[PDB]
C-alpha cells in the first residue's frame, strides 16, 4: 500500500484503452485546447526564406477513459504513459524541419486530472516557410506564419481551440529574443478552414509580424555608396589639364560602385524583381558614370597640355556640375527617403 | 444546455444583491462562463468571467470592486455579488457559457433587477 | 478595450428583400464575431459564430461575411419573424459588444 | 540443430547487467587496433582523423561449453545479447560505427570462455595543436580510451603485447603530415566517480612545407624583390615609383590577409607572422626613402640598393636555421 | 459502442499476415496514387537537385481488411500502419528525402468498408534532376521525379493514377526564388532492371530561369565596364599613363568578374552562353588595348577609326547574341 | 557462489518497479545533486550565436525501491538498465542540438549504492545557444550560460541542488579557448514561474572575455598603417597631382575593402561596433586626407601654406582620437 | 485460396530458424554472388579524397532451410522478414558515410526460390574514398577503387564471388559525371590476411579521365592572355615610365592573384602539380619582362635591346608551349 495503490489505479486505466481510436469516435468531436508560449524566436534566415522558432506547445482535451478516483487529484507522469495513450497527430503545415529534443529525456509531460482532462505539453524546436516579398527591401515588414492543425481527423472528428482568449494565447518570452535584424512587434492568431482532396479540415494560424532594423545596411551599404558618390563629385574640384589624375576618380569610383553592387546582391535571395536597394545603386551608378562622361565632355573641350599658375582655364562644363551634381543628389536622397520611411 | 436564473429584485440603492445561475445537462468546470449587463434600450457590456476549473476569475475594468463572481460545483450553480448598487445599475443581468469558437451559445433568461 | 461600432442604427424595410449590417473594430478581431438577434422580452441567441459560420437552427438566409477588421452580416429576403435587435461582438479579447441595429415595417 | 542447443544452453540464466566475476575479481581486458588510415589532420578545429578495427578480448565463465567445434564464429546479432565492455574514447569530438549493410561487429567465443569483439570504427579525436612554430611544427596528437562506468578495481585494461599496427603504409589521408612513429602507454586518472585505468596511443607527426612555401613564402619573397626593382627606376618619375609603391603596399596587406585566413585561429605571434612582418617593415622602408628623397628633390638611392639585400641575406640566414634547429 | 469499433479492429489485425501483399498467390494489386505539391524548395545547381515536399497518397484494395459492421470510414491512427501491408514505392532520383515526425508522425490511414485503404505520407525529396547548362542562363529544364514499387514486380504490382490528370494538385500556388514552372506532366512506364519487369510513375516538371538576377548582377556590369573601356578612346594621345590605366583595369576587373562568377556555378566542364558573352566583350578590351599599343606605335587617325567601329561592332555582337537566345 | 546473490538481489529490485511512478511520488519532492566535468568548450561560434559545451554531466538521487542489504559493494550494472529504472527529465532550455555519445556502446552509467542513492552520468556534448552583446567587439566580455531544468516536475516533486556547492562544478581552471580565455565561472539555483506550475532551475553560466592581440594584428594595424600612408601623400609637392590623388583613392578604397571584408565574418548586426567606429574614424581621416589635396588644387591652381599646416594637422589629431578610443573602451 | 498455403509455408520456413548461425554451418562455406547496378556516381570529390556512388547492391545465395515444395514461384516477401533471416555481414572497406534509403519504406528486397536461392538487394548510397596521386593535375587519371568484404567470417566460412564475368557491373555506362570522364571499370576478386584471419574481398575499380575545358577556359587562356597583356610593355615607348611600370605591375599582380586563387579548387597537397609548373612558367616571363625594362630604364643599346626582346620572348614563350603541351597530352 506504500506503493502499489498508483501503480494498480495506472493499471486500471491502461486497462482496456485503444490507443488507435479517438476519445468520443462516433459520438463528439474531440476538442482539442492549444496554447503556445514562444521561448525564443530564433534567427530569420532571409536566404532561405524560413524562420526557426522554440515552443512549449501545450495540447489539451477530455478523455473519459482515463476517469479515477484516488488520494492524489492531478497524475504528472512522465514519457513512458503518453505513448500508450491516444494523443492528436498535430502537425505543423508550413513546417521544413521540425526536432523534438529528447535530452535528456524526451521533453515531454503528461498531467491527468480525476475528470479526465488531459494536459501534454511538447517542447518543439520549429522550422518554418516564411514566404517573403522583398521589394521595399531592406525596409520591409512581413508577417511570417505558423499554421498547424490535425493531420488525419477531419472538421466532423476533432476540432482545435485555444485554451485561453486568442490575445493572450500565444505568450513570447521577455529576454528570449535571438531575433538579429529584425524587430518582434506582436503576435497575431487565427482559426480558419482548410479544404484538401482528403477532406475538410481545421487549421490554427499564428502570425508574427516582424519589422527590420536599418542600421547594418545603413553602415554597410547605403553610405559606402553615399561617401563613394561624394568621392567622385569631388573630381570637378581638380584641374582641367591633369587628365592621369581624374580618369581613375571614374575608374576606381566605378569599379567600387559595381562590387558594392555584388556585395549587396549576395546578402539576399535571387529574386527575380529588383529592391529598393537596387534601385539605389542604379541611381548611384548612374551618378558616377554622369561624372566619367562629363570629364570626358570636358576633356574633349580640353585644349593644350600644360598648366598656367596660357588660357587653359576652368571649364564652364565644369562649373555648372559643380553645383549640379550634389544638389541633384541631395534631391534624390530626400524622394527617396521620405517615399519609404513612411509605409 | 438549460440555464436557470433567481427572479427578479429591488432594492434600496447602496444595498447588495446576491444573484445565481444554475445549469442542467453539463458540468461548468469544462467551459467558462459569462455575465453580461443588458441596459434597457441600450447595448449589451460584458460583466466579467470565471474559469470554474482553475477558480480564475477577471472582470470588466468598469466592474471592478462592485462585481465579484464565485462559482460551486457542487451545487452546480454559479454566483454573482453586486455591491454599492446605484440609481443607474438597473438592467437586465444575463448568464452566459463559452461555447464553441467563443460564441456565447447558451443565454439565461434573465433577471430584472430594480432600484426604489 | 476593442470597441465594436455597429452601423446603421435604425432602418426599416419592407418584407422580401437584402439588407446589410456592418460591424467595425478598433484593431484585428479575425473570425471571432459573433452575430446575435434581440426579440423583446426574450433571450439572445447566437446567429452566426467564427466570421461566416451559420449555427444549428439558423436558416439559411443569415449569411456573414469576415475579414481582418471589417464585418458584414447579410440578410436576404427578411420575413416579418426576423424583427429583433442585432447584435455584433467579437471575442479576440475579451468580449465587447455593439449598440445594435433596429428593424421594423 | 546441434548447434543451437550450444548456444540457447549459454544464455539460460546469463545476466547481461553484471560484468563477469562482479565480487571475486577485476575483469582483464586485452585491447588491441589496427589502424586503416589517419585522416586530414583539421588544423583550425584542432582534431583528426582515424579509422581503426577496435579489438577487446577477455574472459567469461558463463560462457564456457563443450563442442566439437573450437571457436563459434558469429555476427553481430549476439553482440548485444552478452556483456561488453563500455570502452569509449576521452578525447573524441564526435565517433560513429558503421552499420553498411550490417553492425560491423564480430563475436568468437572459444571453449575456455575467452571471448574475442572487434568493431569498425570513425573516430573525429582532438589533438591539441600548439602553433608556436608553425609552419615548422611537429605533434603527438593523441588518442586515449577507457571504461566509462567500471573503475580501476572492476575491469582492467591492458595491451596485448601487439599494439597499433598501421596498415599498407599507403593508405593514408595525410595531406602534409607524414606519420613518423606510434607509442604506447597506460595511464591510472582519478575523476570524480573513482579512479579509471586509461590507454593512451600518441601518434607523432611532422608537417611538410610545400604548401606554405609555393603559396605564401614565394609570392611575400618576391613582392618584396619587386620593391627592390623600384630603386632603379630614376626618380624624376614621380607617378611611377608611387604606383611601385603602394601596389607592393596593397598586395602585402592582401597576402597578410589571406595568411590570416590560413592561420588556425590563434591568438599569438607564430612564426610565419614574424616572416610576414619583415617584409611588411622591409616595403614601408624603401616606400619612406622614397618619400624624404622626394621631399630633398641620387647619392641615398644608390645607397638603399645594398642595405635591403644585404640585410634580407643577413635575416634569413639567420632565421631559418634558428627556427628549423 | 466502442466495444463494437475494438472488437472490429482486433480482428481485422487478427491472422493478418503483414508480410503478404493482398493476392500475393491471385491476380496482381493495383495501387490507386495521387500527389499534393505542397512546396517546391530551392533547386540547386551545384548539387544539381530540386527538394520538393508533398502528400504522397497511395490506396489499394486489400481485401482482408473487410467488416460488415460500423457504417463509417474508420479513420485511425498513424500507429496502425505498422502493423499492416504497405507497398514499397521508392523514389529512383532520390539523394535523401525522409517523413516528418512533429509532433506525431505524419501519416494517415482510413480503411473504407469495402477494401479500401487511403495511406498517405507526408514526405519532402531532394530529388536529383539531370541538367543541361548549354544555354545558362537563358536555359529551360525538365526535372523529373520518378517513384517505383522495389521488391514487387509488375507480376505483383501495377501502378496508376487515380484521377486523371487531377492526381497531381497544387502546383499553381507553388513559390520558386528563381525559376518559374510552366508545366507538368503525368506518364507510366515498364522499366526492365535485372530482377525483372517493375512499374514506373514518372512526374516531370518543366521550370523556365529567370533572367532578372542575372540582367542586373553580371550582364549590365559586363556591358557598362566595356563602355568604361571606351572612355579610352576620347583620351588624347599625350596622356601615356593616363590611357593604358584606364585601359588595363578595365580588363582586371573583367577577369575579376570571370573568376568571380564560377564560384556560384558548379564545376562545369563546357562553356555556357553567359561565358561566351562574356569572352565576347573580354577580347574587345584587347581590341581595344591592342588600338593603344598601335597607336603608341605610330607617334593619329586611328584614334577616331574606333569610334566609328567599336559601337558598329559590340551593338551587333549584341544583336547575335539576344536573338540567338 | 556470490553471482546469484548478485543476480537474484538485481533481480528482486527490479520485480515490481514502476518506471512511471517517480521516488516518493505521493509525498515529499526527491533532491537530486548535479556535478558537472566540462571536457572542452569547442567552437565559440558569434556568426550562429552558440557554444559547443561537452561534459560528464552527472546526476545523483535517492531511491528508496533500489535497496539492497545483503552485498557490501557499490554496484555498477550495464548502461541498459537506465531504461528499466526511474531518471529524472532534465532539459537543458538553451540547446540547439544534443548527443549522447554512442562510441563504442552510449556514453551513460547507473551505479546503485547499499542506501539506495543512484548515481547516473552522461557524456554530453550540446551546442548552447548565447545571445552576445557585440557593442564593444573586439574588447568584449559575453556572459554565456547553459540552464539546466526540469520540464515535467513542479517544485513539490523535484528539487535540484549543486551537490557540494562551488566544487560541483570542475574542469573550469583548464578549457583554453582558441581566441577567449574563461574569467570567472558562476552556479546559480533558483525556480522559474511558467503557465503550469514553478519548476527548479540549476544555472552553469561563464563569463568570457576575448583575447586582443590577433584581433589588434589582422584589423587594427593595416587602418593605422593605411592611415599613415594617406599622410605620406602631404610631403609630395602640389604638382604632382596623379601621385598623391592615386595614393589618396588607394588608401581610401582599400579602407573600404577591408570594412566590406570585416563585415562578412560577423552576423547582420543592427548597431556600430567599437571596430567599425574605429575604421569610421580613420575613413574620415583618410578622406579629409584627399580633400586636403582637393582643396590645394582647388586654390592654387583653380583660383605650401596649406600643406604643412596638414602635416602638423593630421597626425597630432589622430592621436588624440587614438587616445579617446583605446581609454573609453578599456 | 492461396492465402492459408503462403500464411502456413513462409511460417514453416521461420519456425526453428537459428538467425545467429549462418546456413550450413558445419560444413563447407556458404558462397555469395553478388552484382552491382550503378544508379548514379555522383559528385568526386577531390579535395575529400572521395567518390560518392549510389547502386543497386544485390546478393544471393543458397540456404537449404529455406526449401519448400507447394508455391512454384518466387516468393517474394515484405522487407522486414530480413530481419528474421540471415544477412551476410558484406561492408565496404574504403567506406567513410554510408546509408540505405528508407523512403518511404526500407529500400530492400528479398525473394525466396523453391530451392533456397535468397536474392536479398538493397540501395545504398556510399561515399567511399578514393587515392588521388594528383601530380599531372589537371590531366591526369584516377583509378578509383571499391572494396566489398565480409567482416565475421573468413574464407572457411563465407566466398564472395561475382555472378557474372563483366556481366555483373550494369549501369557504369551512361552515368551523371560533373568533371570526370569514366572510360574503363575493372573487377577483381581478392583474398586479404587479416591477423584474425583470411578473408575474401571483391575489388571494383573505376577510371576517371579529367576534362581539360574548364581548366583550359579558365586557366591557361587568361595565363596565355595576361602573358601577352605584359608583352604589349615591349611595344610601348621608353619615355612614359609610369604607364609601362603599372603594365608590368598589374599584370604581375593578377598573375599573383590567378596563382593565389586557384588553391581553392585544389586541397593542402605538399608538392608541386603540372599546372603550378605551368603557372610558375608564366610568373617568370613576366618578371624577367619587367626586369628588362628595369635594365633598359638603367641604360636609358635602347631601341635595340628592346626590338631584340621582342624578336626573342615569342620564340622562347612557344618553345615553352610546345615542351609543356607535349610532356603531358598523348
Ligand atoms: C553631362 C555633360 C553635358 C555637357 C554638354 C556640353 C555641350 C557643349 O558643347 O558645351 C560647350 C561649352 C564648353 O564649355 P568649356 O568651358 O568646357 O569649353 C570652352 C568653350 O568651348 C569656349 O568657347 C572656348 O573658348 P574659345 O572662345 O573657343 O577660344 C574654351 O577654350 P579654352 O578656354 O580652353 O582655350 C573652351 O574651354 O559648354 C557650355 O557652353 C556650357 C555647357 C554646360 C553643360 C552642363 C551639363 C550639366
Ligand atoms: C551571467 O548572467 C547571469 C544571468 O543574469 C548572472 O546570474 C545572476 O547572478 C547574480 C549573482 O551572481 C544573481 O543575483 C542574486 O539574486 C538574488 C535574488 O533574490 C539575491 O538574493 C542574491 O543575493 C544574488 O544577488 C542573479 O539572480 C543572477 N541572475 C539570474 C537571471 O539568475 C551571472 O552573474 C552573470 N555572470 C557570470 C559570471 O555568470
Ligand atoms: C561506495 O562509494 C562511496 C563513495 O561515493 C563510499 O563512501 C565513502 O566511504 C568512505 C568510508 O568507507 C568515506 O571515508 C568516504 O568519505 C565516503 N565517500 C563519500 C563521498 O561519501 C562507500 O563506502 C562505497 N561503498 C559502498 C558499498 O557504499
Ligand atoms: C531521441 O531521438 C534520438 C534521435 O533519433 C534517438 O537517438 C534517441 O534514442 C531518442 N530518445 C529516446 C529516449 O528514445
Ligand atoms: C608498444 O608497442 C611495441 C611495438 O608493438 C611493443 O614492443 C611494446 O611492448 C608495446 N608496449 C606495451 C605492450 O606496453
Ligand atoms: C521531360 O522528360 C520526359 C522524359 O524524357 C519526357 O517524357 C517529357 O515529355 C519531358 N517534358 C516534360 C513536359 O516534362
Ligand atoms: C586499380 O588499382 C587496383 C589495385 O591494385 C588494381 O587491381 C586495378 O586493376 C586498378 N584498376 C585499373 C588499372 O583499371
Amino acid at each position: 500500500d506504500n506503493t502499489t495503490v498508483f501503480t494498480r489505479i495506472l493499471d486500471r486505466l491502461l486497462d482496456g484503452y485503444d490507443n488507435r481510436l479517438r476519445p468520443g469516435l462516433g459520438e463528439r468531436v474531440t476538442e482539442v485546447k492549444t496554447d503556445i508560449f514562444v521561448t525564443s524566436f530564433g534567427p530569420v534566415s532571409d536566404h532561405d526564406m524560413e524562420y526557426t522558432i522554440d515552443v512549449f506547445f501545450r495540447q489539451s482535451w477530455k478523455d473519459e477513459r482515463l476517469k479515477f478516483k484516488g488520494p492524489m487529484t492531478v497524475l504528472r507522469l512522465n514519457n513512458l504513459m503518453a505513448s500508450k495513450i491516444w494523443t492528436p497527430d498535430t502537425f505543423f503545415h508550413n513546417g521544413k524541419k521540425s526536432v523534438a529534443h529528447n535530452m535528456t529525456m524526451p521533453n515531454k509531460l503528461l498531467r491527468i486530472t480525476e475528470d479526465g482532462t488531459l494536459l501534454y505539453t511538447m517542447r518543439l524546436t520549429v522550422r518554418a516557410e516564411c514566404p517573403m516579398h522583398l521589394e521595399d527591401f531592406p525596409m520591409d515588414a512581413h508577417a511570417c506564419p505558423l499554421k498547424f492543425g490535425s493531420y488525419a481527423y477531419t472538421r466532423a472528428e476533432v476540432v482545435y481551440e485555444w485554451t485561453r482568449e486568442p490575445a493572450r494565447s500565444v505568450v513570447v518570452a521577455e529576454d528570449g529574443s535571438r531575433l538579429n535584424q529584425y524587430d518582434l512587434l506582436g503576435q497575431t492568431v487565427d482559426s480558419g478552414i482548410v479544404q484538401s482532396s482528403t477532406g475538410e479540415y481545421v487549421v490554427m494560424t499564428t502570425h508574427f509580424h516582424l519589422k527590420r532594423k536599418i542600421g547594418y545596411f545603413v553602415i554597410q551599404t547605403y553610405l559606402p555608396c553615399i561617401m563613394t558618390v561624394i568621392l567622385s563629385q569631388v573630381s570637378f574640384w581638380l584641374n582641367r589639364e591633369s587628365v592621369p589624375a581624374r580618369t581613375v576618380f571614374g575608374v576606381t569610383t566605378v569599379l567600387t560602385m559595381t562590387t558594392l553592387s555584388i556585395s549587396a546582391r549576395n546578402s539576399l535571395p535571387k529574386v527575380a524583381y529588383a529592391t529598393a536597394m537596387d534601385w539605389f545603386i542604379a541611381v548611384c551608378y548612374a551618378f558616377v558614370f554622369s561624372a566619367l562622361i562629363e570629364f570626358a565632355t570636358v576633356n574633349y573641350f580640353t585644349k593644350r597640355g600644360y598648366a598656367w599658375d596660357t588660357f587653359n582655364s576652368v571649364s564652364k562644363i565644369d562649373r555648372l556640375s559643380r553645383i549640379a551634381f550634389p544638389l541633384l543628389f541631395g534631391i534624390f536622397n530626400l524622394v527617396y527617403w521620405a517615399t519609404y520611411l513612411n509605409r | 444546455v438549460q440555464l436557470q436564473q433567481s427572479g427578479a429584485e429591488l432594492v434600496k440603492p447602496g444595498a447588495s444583491v446576491k444573484l445565481s445561475c444554475t445549469a442542467s445537462g453539463f458540468n461548468i468546470k469544462d467551459t467558462y462562463m459569462y455575465w453580461v449587463k443588458q441596459r434597457p434600450e441600450q447595448g449589451l457590456e460584458w460583466i466579467g468571467r470565471i474559469d470554474p476549473a482553475n477558480g480564475d476569475t477577471k472582470y470588466d475594468p468598469k466592474f471592478q470592486g462592485k462585481a465579484t463572481i464565485t462559482t460551486d460545483t457542487f451545487s452546480n450553480t454559479a454566483y454573482l455579488q453586486l455591491s454599492s448598487l446605484t440609481s443607474e445599475d438597473t438592467a437586465v443581468y444575463y448568464c452566459a457559457r463559452k461555447g464553441l469558437r467563443w460564441a456565447m451559445d447558451y443565454w439565461g433568461q434573465g433577471t430584472s433587477v430594480t432600484v426604489s | 478595450n476593442i470597441v465594436m461600432t455597429q452601423s446603421p442604427k435604425s432602418m426599416s424595410m419592407s418584407v422580401g428583400e437584402r439588407v446589410t449590417l456592418s460591424c467595425k473594430a478598433s484593431e484585428y478581431v479575425g473570425t471571432y464575431v459573433s452575430w446575435y438577434q434581440q426579440k423583446p422580452e426574450q433571450s439572445p441567441k447566437l446567429l452566426i459564430y467564427g466570421a461566416s459560420n451559420r449555427y444549428t437552427g439558423v436558416p439559411d438566409r443569415f449569411t456573414g461575411s469576415g475579414s481582418a477588421t471589417d464585418f458584414t452580416l447579410t440578410i436576404g429576403s427578411v420575413q416579418a419573424e426576423d424583427l429583433a435587435d442585432y447584435h455584433c461582438g467579437q471575442s479576440y479579447s475579451y468580449p465587447t459588444f455593439g449598440a445594435g441595429t433596429k428593424l421594423e415595417l | 540443430g546441434d548447434v543451437t542447443v550450444i548456444l540457447n544452453n549459454l544464455l539460460e540464466g546469463y545476466d547481461n547487467k553484471l560484468r563477469p566475476d562482479i565480487g571475486v575479481k577485476p575483469t582483464l581486458i586485452h585491447t588491441d587496433m589496427y589502424v586503416n588510415s589517419i585522416g586530414p589532420v583539421n588544423a583550425i578545429n584542432m582534431e583528426y582523423t582515424i579509422d581503426i578495427f577496435f579489438a577487446q578480448t577477455w574472459y567469461d565463465r558463463r560462457l564456457k561449453f563443450n563442442s566439437t567445434i573450437k571457436v563459434l564464429r558469429l555476427n553481430s546479432n549476439m553482440v548485444g545479447k552478452i556483456w561488453i565492455p563500455d570502452t569509449f574514447f576521452r578525447n573524441s569530438k564526435k565517433a560513429d560505427a558503421h552499420w553498411i549493410t550490417t553492425p560491423n561487429r564480430m563475436l568468437r567465443i572459444w571453449n575456455d570462455g575467452r571471448v574475442l569483439y572487434t568493431l569498425r570504427l570513425t573516430i573525429d579525436a582532438e589533438c591539441q595543436l600548439q602553433l608556436h612554430n608553425f609552419p615548422m611544427d611537429e605533434h603527438s596528437c593523441p588518442l586515449e580510451f577507457s571504461s566509462y562506468g567500471y573503475p580501476r578495481e572492476e575491469i582492467v585494461y591492458q595491451w596485448k603485447r601487439s599494439s597499433v599496427e598501421v596498415g599498407d603504409t599507403r593508405s593514408w589521408r595525410l595531406y602534409q603530415f607524414s606519420f613518423v612513429g606510434l607509442r604506447n602507454t597506460t595511464e591510472v586518472v582519478k575523476t570524480t566517480s573513482g579512479d579509471y585505468v586509461v590507454m593512451s596511443v600518441y601518434f607523432d607527426l611532422s608537417r611538410r612545407m610545400g604548401y606554405f612555401t609555393i603559396q605564401t613564402y614565394i609570392p611575400c619573397t618576391l613582392i618584396v624583390v619587386l620593391s627592390w626593382v623600384s630603386f632603379w627606376i630614376n626618380k624624376d618619375a614621380v607617378p611611377a615609383r608611387t604606383s611601385l609603391g603602394i601596389t607592393t603596399v596593397l598586395t602585402m596587406t592582401t597576402l597578410s590577409t589571406i595568411a590570416r585566413k590560413s592561420l588556425p585561429k590563434v591568438s599569438y605571434v607564430t612564426a610565419m607572422d614574424l616572416f610576414v612582418s619583415v617584409c611588411f617593415i622591409f616595403v614601408f622602408s624603401a616606400l619612406v626613402e622614397y618619400g624624404t628623397l622626394h621631399y630633398f628633390v641620387a647619392k641615398m638611392d644608390s645607397y638603399a640598393r645594398i642595405f635591403f639585400p644585404t640585410a634580407f641575406c643577413l635575416f634569413n640566414l639567420v632565421y631559418w636555421v634558428s627556427y628549423l634547429y | 459502442n466502442m466495444s463494437y469499433v475494438k472488437e472490429t479492429v482486433d480482428r481485422l489485425l487478427k491472422g493478418y499476415d503483414i508480410r503478404l501483399r493482398p493476392d500475393f498467390g491471385g491476380p496482381p494489386v493495383d495501387v490507386g496514387m495521387r500527389i499534393d505539391v505542397a512546396s517546391i524548395d530551392m533547386v540547386s545547381e551545384v548539387n544539381m537537385d530540386y527538394t520538393l515536399t508533398m502528400y504522397f497518397q497511395q490506396s489499394w484494395k486489400d481485401k482482408r481488411l473487410s467488416y460488415s459492421g460500423i457504417p463509417l470510414n474508420l479513420t485511425l491512427d498513424n500507429r496502425v500502419a505498422d502493423q499492416l501491408w504497405v507497398p514499397d514505392t521508392y523514389f529512383l532520383n532520390d539523394k535523401k528525402s525522409f517523413v516528418h515526425g512533429v509532433t506525431v508522425k505524419n501519416r494517415m490511414i482510413r480503411l473504407h468498408p469495402d477494401g479500401t485503404v487511403l495511406y498517405g505520407l507526408r514526405i519532402t525529396t531532394t530529388a536529383a534532376c539531370m541538367m543541361d547548362l548549354r544555354r545558362y542562363p537563358l536555359d529551360e529544364q525538365n526535372c523529373t521525379l520518378e517513384i517505383e514499387s522495389y521488391g514487387y514486380t509488375t507480376d505483383d504490382i501495377e501502378f496508376y493514377w487515380n484521377g486523371g490528370e487531377g492526381a497531381v494538385t497544387g502546383v499553381n500556388k507553388i513559390e520558386l526564388p528563381q525559376f518559374s514552372i510552366v508545366d507538368y506532366k503525368m506518364v507510366s512506364k515498364k522499366v526492365e532492371f535485372t530482377t525483372g519487369a517493375y512499374p514506373r510513375l514518372s512526374l516531370s516538371f518543366r521550370l523556365k530561369r529567370n533572367i532578372g538576377y542575372f540582367i542586373l548582377q553580371t550582364y549590365m556590369p559586363s556591358t557598362l565596364i566595356t563602355i568604361l573601356s571606351w572612355v579610352s578612346f576620347w583620351i588624347n594621345y599625350d596622356a601615356s599613363a593616363a590611357r593604358v590605366a584606364l585601359g588595363i583595369t578595365t580588363v582586371l576587373t573583367m577577369t575579376t568578374i570571370s573568376t568571380h562568377l564560377r564560384e556560384t556555378l558548379p564545376k562545369i566542364p563546357y562553356v555556357k552562353a553567359i561565358d561566351i558573352y562574356l569572352m565576347g566583350c573580354f577580347v574587345f578590351v584587347f581590341l581595344a588595348l591592342l588600338e593603344y599599343a598601335f597607336v603608341n606605335y605610330i607617334f593619329n587617325s586611328i584614334d577616331k577609326w574606333s569610334r566609328m567601329f567599336f559601337p558598329i561592332t559590340f551593338s551587333l555582337f549584341n544583336v547575335v547574341y539576344w536573338l540567338y537566345y
